[PDB]
C-alpha cells in the first residue's frame, strides 16, 4: 500500500566535529586572518526541540585552543630574539634603603651585551625583578630562560588587550545555543536555538579567577565533569560580578638600546617617585557575600550538615598557585590567600601582587617569551566573573586550583554544540512513480 | 457537529449561469478534499466535480469539463462552484460533500464522508 | 521559517520548508579543507540522489514498497504524531537496505525505458 | 561564435549561445582557494535552478506571470532591441522577488504532483 | 561484481554495473590540490551531460544518427564481442564529432520545445 | 595559441587607477623576490 | 633479474631472489653516552 518516498531538505542532524571560523569585527588577538562579522546576526529558537549538550565533551574547546597557540606564536614570530642576554649579570640591590615592601625584589644588574658591529661590546646597567634573576654562585646570577629555552622579545607595537572573537559554522554545519537557566554543563536543554556564530568571547587569560567572562542569569551555577572525583575542577559561574582594582602604582620609564643590525633591546629604566608593590584591592564586603552565595549552592551536592572550609593554593610555582592576569600589558601575579581562608558551617582587602618579564604560557617548556616593560603607572579595572575550584569526614576543604586555560573557555563555551546537517531521508507515503 | 450548508441560486435559463457556494463547520475546512455531487429531481447520485484540499487539483465529469469552475477558499471555509449554459438536462440537486480525496500523506479515502442538504438548481 | 525552524515540526508539516534547509548546504588550511569537504559531501549526495532517477527534486515518490518490517506505524501517526528527528532514530538500521533498493529499482527502469525506447 | 561573441547581440541572437558561456565556467594557497571559491559558487547557480524545477536545462520556462511593473516592454523591443548587459541593468532591482517567486511555484507544483500521483 | 569488474566483460554485460563506477568516483597541499581538481572534473562531465539533454541518467538516448564511418560494425559485434576498452580506442579519434553533433541536437531540442510550448 | 574574441557592440567603462591587477602583479613579485633571496648566505659577519 | 636496459651497461640490474638470506649484524662494544649543555635550550649527546 505504501510505498518508499525520498526527502532531501529534512531538518535532521548529526554529533559532529568540524572546523569552524574566525569572525570579528596592531594586537595578538585581531589579525587579518579573520572574517569580518555579520552587523545583524540571525537566531532561530527551535520549539519543542530538547537536544543533549555535554560541555565536558565539546570539540569546540580544543579548536579555540589551538588557534590562541597559533595566533600567539604568529604574533611572537617576527620580533628580537634576545640570545645575547645569556650573559653573566653582577647585580645589586635596586634600593638598599627600603623599608617596605620591593625591598629585595628590584635588582640592579650589570652586563655587556653586543653592539651594532660584532667588533664592540657596550656596558648596560638595567633593572630586573627578582623572578627573573637567580643566582649561580655585588652577587652573578643569570636569567632563568637560560636554563630552558631562548627568549624571544615581544614586539612592543602588539597590544595584549582582549578583544572579543566569534566563531561560525562552515556551510553544511549549524550551532545550536543551550539557552537553558540554570544549565547542568550536561544533558537535556529544553530552550535550544540555532545559530549562525557564537556571541564574542573574549580570549582573557588568567587563573584561578576568572575575569570579564559571562554571568549567571538566575543564581550561581556550579559545573564539573564529575564532583565525586576529586581530580576533576569545578567551575563555579557567578550571577553577580565582583569589581577588580588592579595596580602598578610607580612611575616606571623604559630605555632601550640597539643589539644588531635592526634589532634593539627594551629594558626596565629608572623610577621617578617611591619605589610601591604592585597590588590589587577587592571590595571585602562584596566577596564575602559572593563566597558565601558559592557555599549556599556548593551544599546542595554534598550535604546540609557538613563543613565547607576554603584554604589557599599548596605547591607548584606562580603559574599554578597565584592568580595571574595581563593589566595594561603588564603581567601581575597575585597571592590571593587573602580571599580563601574560611569555615563555613551549617573594608577594602588588599592583595599583593608581583610583576614578572619573563613569561612561560600555556604551560609549555622550551619556549620562553619577554615581555618589554610599560613607561607610565597602570591601573586597570577587572570583573569577576567565576571561579575555579579543586576539592581535598564530614569537612571538605576548597582550594583555587586551575592553571589549565581551557577550563577558562568551557566557562564560555558550555552553551554550545556543533552539529551536522544530514537533508536526506526516506518514509512512507502513498505515492508510486507510475 | 460536522455541518455543510449550501446556499445557492434558484432559476436561470439556458445560456446563463449560477454559483453554488457551501459553508462548512464543525472540522479543520483545509484538511479534507471536497466535491459535488448532483443528482435530477427524478434520479439517482452521480458525481460532478472534485477539489482537493488545497484547491490546486480540479477534477470534473466529462459533461462538464468545459462548463463548470470549482473553487475553494481555505480562509473562509467556504466551497463555490460556477456553472455556465445550465441547459435543461442541468436541473438537479447539488449537494456538497467532504471527502473523495486524500493528500498523499493522510490515509486513503474515496469516498464521501460527509453531506449537506442540496441546493436545487432548476432550468 | 528560518533554517531548521521546522526541526520540531511534525513530518507533515515539516516537509514544506526543504527548500530552506537546502539552500543552507553551500551558503588557513584548516579551513580551506573544511571548504573542500563539504563540497565533496554535497556532490555525494547530489549522486545518491541521481542515481536513484531523482534529479531536480526535494520530494520523489519511488516504486520501492514498504516492507512493514522497517516501521509498522499507522500513516497518521508518522506524518502527523513524529517528527523527522525522531524518524531518523526509528529507521537509522534500515537505510542502507532501502537505498540499495532504490538503485536496483531503478537500474531496472533505465533498462525497462531503454529497451521500451527502441519499438520504432 | 566564441565566448562572451554575443555580448553585444541583442537577446533574442544572444540566446543562441548559452552553451558557449556555460562550458567556459569550470574550463600557491590563494589559487586554490579562488578555484574552490568558483567552485561553489558553480553548485550554488546549479541549487538555485535545481530548486526552481529546471535541472539539466540552459533554457527553462516557468509559470510565474510577468507583473509589467518590473518591466513594461512590449516583447519585440525586449528582444529584438536590447543586450542582455542591458537587461541586466533594467531588472537589477527585482531579481530578487522572481527567485523568491519562482522558489513558491515549485514547491506548489512538487506538492501537486505529488498528491496527484496517489490516486490509485 | 565490485568496482571495474566489469572491464573484461562485454559491452552488453559491462553495461549492467555503470552504478558500481559511477559511486567511485567521490568517495598536505598536494593532496588538496587532487581533490580540487577531481572535483573539477566530475563537475565537467556533468556539465557535458547536462547540455546535452541527459541530466539523472546513466544510460541516456540522443537523437544523433550513427555515421557508419566512425565504426560500421555489426551490432552484435560491437555489444556481444567487444569490451568498453577495446571500443574506446577504435572510436577514440570520433568523440568530439560526436560530442559537438550531440550538443547542437540538444539546442534544437531546447529552442524546439521552447516553441511549441507557446501555442496557447 | 591564445584567443582573442573582439566584442561588437560593447562599450565597457575602464578605470586603471582603481586596478586591482595593480596590487597582486605587486605582491606576486615580492613574494617571487623573498622566495629567491631566502635560501642564500646571510652575511652576519660584515657588521665589523 | 629486471633492467630497464640488459645491453646498456649505464643502467642497473635488480635481481630479486625468491628466498631470503638471513644476515646478522651487531656492534659488539658496550658503548655508553654522555650529554653536555651547550645553549639556551639545546644539548649535545656525544660517545662516551
Ligand atoms: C576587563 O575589561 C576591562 C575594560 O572593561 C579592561 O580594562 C581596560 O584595559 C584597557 C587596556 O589595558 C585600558 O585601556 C587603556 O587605557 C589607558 C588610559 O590611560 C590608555 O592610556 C591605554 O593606551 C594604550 O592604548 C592606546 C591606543 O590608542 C595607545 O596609543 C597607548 O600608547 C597605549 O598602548 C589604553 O587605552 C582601559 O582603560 C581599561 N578600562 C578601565 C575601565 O580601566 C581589563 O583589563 C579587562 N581585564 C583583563 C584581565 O584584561
Ligand atoms: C664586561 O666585559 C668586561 C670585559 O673586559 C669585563 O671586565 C666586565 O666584568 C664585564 N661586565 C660584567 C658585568 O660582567
Ligand atoms: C634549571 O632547570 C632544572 C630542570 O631542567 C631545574 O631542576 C633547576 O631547578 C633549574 N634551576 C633553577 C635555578 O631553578
Ligand atoms: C524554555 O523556554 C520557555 C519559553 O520561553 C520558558 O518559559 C522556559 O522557562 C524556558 N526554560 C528554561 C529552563 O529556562
Ligand atoms: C544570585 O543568586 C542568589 C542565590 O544564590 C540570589 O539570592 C541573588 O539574588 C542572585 N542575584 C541576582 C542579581 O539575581
Ligand atoms: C546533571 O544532572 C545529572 C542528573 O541526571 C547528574 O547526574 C549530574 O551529576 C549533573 N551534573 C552536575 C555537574 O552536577
Ligand atoms: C565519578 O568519579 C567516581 C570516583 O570514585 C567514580 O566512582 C564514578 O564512576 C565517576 N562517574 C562516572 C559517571 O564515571
Ligand atoms: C611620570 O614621569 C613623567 C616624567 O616626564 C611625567 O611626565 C608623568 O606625568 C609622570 N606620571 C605620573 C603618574 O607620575
Ligand atoms: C645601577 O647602579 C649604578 C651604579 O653606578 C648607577 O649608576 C645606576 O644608575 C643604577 N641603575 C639605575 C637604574 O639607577
Ligand atoms: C574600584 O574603583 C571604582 C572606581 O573606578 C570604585 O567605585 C570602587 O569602589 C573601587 N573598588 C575597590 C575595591 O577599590
Ligand atoms: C561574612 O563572613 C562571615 C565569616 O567571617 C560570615 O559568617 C558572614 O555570614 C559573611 N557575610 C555574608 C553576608 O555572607
Ligand atoms: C601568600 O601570602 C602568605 C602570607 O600571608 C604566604 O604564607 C603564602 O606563601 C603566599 N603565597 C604565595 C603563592 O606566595
Ligand atoms: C562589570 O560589571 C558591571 C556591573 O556591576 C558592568 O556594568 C560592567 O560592564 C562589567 N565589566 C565588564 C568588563 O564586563
Ligand atoms: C510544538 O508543540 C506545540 C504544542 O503541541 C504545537 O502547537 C507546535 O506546532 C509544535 N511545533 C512547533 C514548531 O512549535
Ligand atoms: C522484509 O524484510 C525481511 C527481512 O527484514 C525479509 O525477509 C522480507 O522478505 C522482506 N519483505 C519483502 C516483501 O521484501
Ligand atoms: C552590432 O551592430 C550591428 C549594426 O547594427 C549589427 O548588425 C550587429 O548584429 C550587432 N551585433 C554584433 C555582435 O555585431
Ligand atoms: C506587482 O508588483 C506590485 C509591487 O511592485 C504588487 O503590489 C502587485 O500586487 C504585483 N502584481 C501581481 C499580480 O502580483
Ligand atoms: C572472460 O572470458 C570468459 C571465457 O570466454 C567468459 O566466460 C567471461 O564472461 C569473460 N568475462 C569475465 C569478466 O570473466
Ligand atoms: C559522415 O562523416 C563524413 C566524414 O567523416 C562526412 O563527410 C559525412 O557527411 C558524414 N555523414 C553524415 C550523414 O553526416
Ligand atoms: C621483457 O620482454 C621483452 C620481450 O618483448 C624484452 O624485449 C625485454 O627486454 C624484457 N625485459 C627484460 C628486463 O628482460
Ligand atoms: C638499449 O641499449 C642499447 C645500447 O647500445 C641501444 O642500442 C638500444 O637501442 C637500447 N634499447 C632501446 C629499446 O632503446
Ligand atoms: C653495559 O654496561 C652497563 C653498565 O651499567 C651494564 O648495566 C650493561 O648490562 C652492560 N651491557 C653489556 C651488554 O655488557
Ligand atoms: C681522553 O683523554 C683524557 C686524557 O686525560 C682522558 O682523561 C679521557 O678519559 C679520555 N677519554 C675517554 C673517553 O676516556
Amino acid at each position: 500500500n505504501l510505498w518508499v518516498t525520498v526527502y532531501y531538505g529534512v531538518p535532521v542532524w548529526k554529533d559532529a566535529e568540524t572546523t569552524l571560523f574566525c569572525a570579528s569585527d596592531h594586537n595578538v588577538w585581531a589579525t587579518h586572518a579573520c572574517v569580518p562579522t555579520d552587523p545583524n546576526p540571525q537566531e532561530i529558537h527551535l520549539e519543542n526541540v530538547t537536544e543533549e549538550f555535554n560541555m565536558w565533551k565539546n570539540n569546540m574547546v580544543e579548536q579555540m585552543h589551538e588557534d590562541i597557540i597559533s595566533l600567539w606564536d604568529q604574533s611572537l614570530k617576527p620580533c628580537v630574539k634576545l640570545t645575547p642576554l645569556c650573559v653573566t649579570l653582577q647585580c645589586t640591590n635596586y634600593a638598599p634603603k627600603l623599608r617596605s615592601m620591593m625591598r629585595g625584589e628590584i635588582k640592579n644588574c650589570s652586563f655587556n651585551m653586543t653592539t651594532e658591529l660584532r667588533d664592540k661590546k657596550q656596558k648596560v646597567y638595567s633593572l630586573f625583578y627578582r623572578l627573573d634573576v637567580v643566582q649561580i654562585n655585588n652577587k652573578e646570577y643569570r636569567l632563568i630562560n637560560c636554563n630552558t629555552s631562548a627568549i624571544t622579545q615581544a614586539c612592543p607595537k602588539v597590544s595584549f588587550e582582549p578583544i572579543p572573537i566569534h566563531y561560525c559554522a562552515p556551510a553544511g554545519f549549524a550551532i545550536l545555543k543551550c539557552k537553558d537557566k540554570k544549565f547542568n554543563g550536561t544533558g537535556p536543554c529544553q530552550n535550544v536555538s540555532t545559530v549562525q556564530c557564537t556571541h564574542g568571547i573574549k580570549p582573557v587569560v588568567s587563573t584561578q579567577l576568572l575575569l570579564n567572562g559571562s554571568l549567571a542569569e538566575e543564581e550561581v551555577i556550579i559545573r564539573s565533569e564529575n564532583i565525586t572525583n576529586n581530580a576533576k575542577n569545578i567551575l563555579v559561574q557567578l550571577n553577580t560580578s565582583v569589581q577588580i582594582n588592579c595596580t602598578r602604582p610607580s612611575n616606571n620609564t623604559v630605555k632601550s638600546i640597539r643589539i644588531g643590525p635592526g634589532q634593539a633591546f627594551y629594558y626596565f629604566g629608572d623610577v621617578l617617585g617611591h619605589v610601591r608593590m604592585a597590588h590589587c584591592n577587592i571590595s571585602k564586603a562584596t566577596w564575602n557575600e559572593t563566597l558565601g552565595k558559592v557555599v549556599k549552592q556548593l551544599r546542595k551536592h554534598f550535604g546540609n550538615n557538613t563543613i565547607i572550609r576554603f584554604a589557599q593554593s599548596s605547591g607548584g610555582d606562580l603559574e599554578v598557585t597565584t592568580h595571574s592576569f595581563n593589566c595594561g600589558g603588564e603581567f601581575f601575579y597575585c597571592n590571593t590567600s587573602g580571599l580563601f581562608n574560611s569555615t563555613w558551617i551549617s573594608d577594602s582587602l588588599i592583595l599583593p601582587c608581583w610583576i614578572k618579564q619573563i613569561i612561560n604560557m600555556w604551560q609549555r617548556i622550551g619556549q620562553a617569551m619577554y615581555a618589554p616593560p610599560i613607561q607610565g603607572v597602570i591601573r586597570c579595572v577587572s570583573n569577576i566573573t567565576g571561579l575555579i575550584l579543586t576539592r581535598d569526614s564530614t569537612t571538605e576543604t576548597f582550594r583555587p586550583g586551575g592553571g589549565d586555560m581551557r577550563d577558562n573557555w568551557r566557562s564560555e563555551l558550555y552553551k554550545y554544540k556543533v552539529v551536522k546537517i544530514e537533508p536526506l531521508g526516506v518514509a512512507p507515503t502513498r505515492c508510486k512513480r507510475r | 457537529e460536522v455541518q455543510l450548508v449550501e446556499t445557492g441560486g434558484g432559476l436561470v435559463q439556458p445560456g446563463g449561469s449560477l454559483k453554488l457556494s457551501c459553508r462548512a463547520s464543525g472540522y479543520t475546512f483545509s484538511s479534507f478534499a471536497m466535491s459535488w455531487v448532483r443528482q435530477a429531481p427524478g434520479k439517482g447520485l452521480e458525481w460532478v466535480s472534485l477539489i482537493n484540499d488545497r484547491g490546486g487539483l480540479t477534477f470534473y465529469v466529462d459533461s462538464v469539463k468545459g462548463r463548470f469552475t470549482i473553487s475553494r477558499d481555505n480562509s473562509k471555509n467556504t466551497l463555490s462552484l460556477q456553472m455556465h449554459s445550465l441547459r435543461d438536462g442541468d436541473t438537479a440537486v447539488y449537494y456538497c460533500a467532504t471527502g473523495g480525496m486524500s493528500s498523499a500523506l493522510q490515509s486513503s479515502k474515496y469516498y464521501f464522508d460527509f453531506w449537506g442538504q442540496g441546493a436545487l438548481v432548476t432550468v | 521559517d528560518g533554517f531548521l525552524g521546522a526541526a520540531g515540526s511534525t513530518m507533515g508539516a515539516a516537509s514544506m520548508t526543504l527548500t530552506v534547509q537546502a539552500r543552507n548546504l553551500l551558503s588557513g588550511i584548516k579551513q580551506l579543507q573544511a571548504r573542500v569537504l563539504a563540497v565533496e559531501h554535497y556532490l555525494r549526495d547530489q549522486q545518491l540522489l541521481g542515481i536513484w532517477g531523482c534529479s531536480g527534486k526535494l520530494i520523489c515518490c519511488t516504486n520501492v514498497p514498504w516492507n512493514s518490517s522497517w516501521s509498522n506505524r499507522n500513516l497518521s501517526e508518522i506524518w502527523d504524531n513524529m517528527t523527522w528527528l525522531q524518524w531518523d532514530k526509528e529507521i537509522s538500521n534500515y537505510t542502507q537496505i532501502i537505498y540499495g533498493l532504490l538503485e536496483e529499482s531503478q537500474n531496472q527502469q533505465e533498462k525497462n525505458e531503454q529497451d521500451l525506447l527502441a519499438l520504432d
